[PDB]
């Protein structure tokens, strides 16, 4: 089922979250203060049905 | 009756409030308020930094 | 009667078509579960009965 | 800035979304394709029979 | 259950099992209309034949 | 209403409706033929027995 592309989807999307994060934190990289920023993903943690 | 009844649709929906908006219209009101004076003082201190 | 065995499984597999279209329509309704129909023997009186 | 993070985030649509979704209605037209082709399929065949 | 929030629950309808269904059901069908048509055609000759 | 100025609106033909609406209804004209056919077979039946 669509499930599939569902995975992509979040993959995708994950991934280009934290990409902005890692951008905006490279050009931010001298400001007057502002420590790192890092992202934090983890599974889907629920969402399975069938055995 | 017939039973599988097809799918019909809810009409469409935007993503967007009321409250949290005219507070987000508030403060753009006061930036653009520093903003004006900071450009009107900006004018001067172009001829005084010279 | 062997006519009718076949008539009502005929009719059976129709109910059963109109289910598996509704299924397909409803492929992406949040939140829904999918739907099939349960069949039986009309046996009656003695040997297969009407279908 | 901030809020105009806020209101983005709701209100907001970006190309990798309606990708998704473009296939996945791509998907769901197809699959009615395909039924309603067994379903012209079957009447057809009971017209034969008939 | 568990609450998620920001969520929505999908359709546990698979596409592909429903696809084949379909398909045996066109086979299900067939074999009731044309055992009906066997029968009746063979049976209109003995109707006629008397 | 209001009116636009180097702008045209086009009908309400959409294929999918009409395309269908000629299926279901080609399924009808076949079906009246077939009732025609059978109610021909029954002058026929009724003409040559006697």
């Amino acid at each position: 089922m669509s499930s599939l592309i569902n995975h992509a989807m979040s993959g995708l999307n994950a991934a280009q979250a934290a990409l902005n994060t890692v951008s905006n934190n490279i050009n931010n990289y001298n400001v007057a203060g502002y420590t790192r920023q890092t992202t934090i993903l983890a599974q889907a943690n629920s969402t399975l049905g069938a055995g | 009756g017939w039973i599988g009844n097809g799918v019909y649709v809810s009409g469409v929906q935007r993503e967007y409030d009321a409250f949290i908006t005219n507070q987000l219209r508030g403060a753009q009101n006061q930036s653009s308020g520093l903003t004006t004076r900071y450009e009107q003082m900006s004018k001067i201190d172009n001829l005084l930094a010279d | 009667m062997s006519f009718s065995q076949a008539v009502s499984g005929l009719n059976a597999a129709a109910t059963n078509l109109d289910v598996i279209g509704n299924n397909i329509a409803n492929s992406a309704t949040y939140g829904f579960k999918s739907g099939t129909a349960s069949f039986a023997d009309m046996f009656a009186g003695s040997k297969v009965g009407l279908g | 800035k901030q809020l105009y993070k806020q209101q983005q985030s709701v209100s907001g649509v970006n190309l990798d979304e309606e990708y998704g979704n473009l296939q996945r209605y791509q998907q769901y037209y197809l699959a009615n394709a395909q039924v309603l082709q067994t379903a012209n399929a079957l009447f057809d065949a009971l017209l034969n029979i008939r | 259950g568990k609450l998620t929030n920001g969520a929505l629950e999908a359709s546990n309808v698979d596409l592909s099992k429903e696809l084949v269904n379909m398909i045996v059901a066109q086979r299900n069908y067939q074999s009731n209309a044309q055992t009906i048509k066997t029968q009746d055609q063979i049976l209109n000759t003995l109707v006629n034949l008397r």
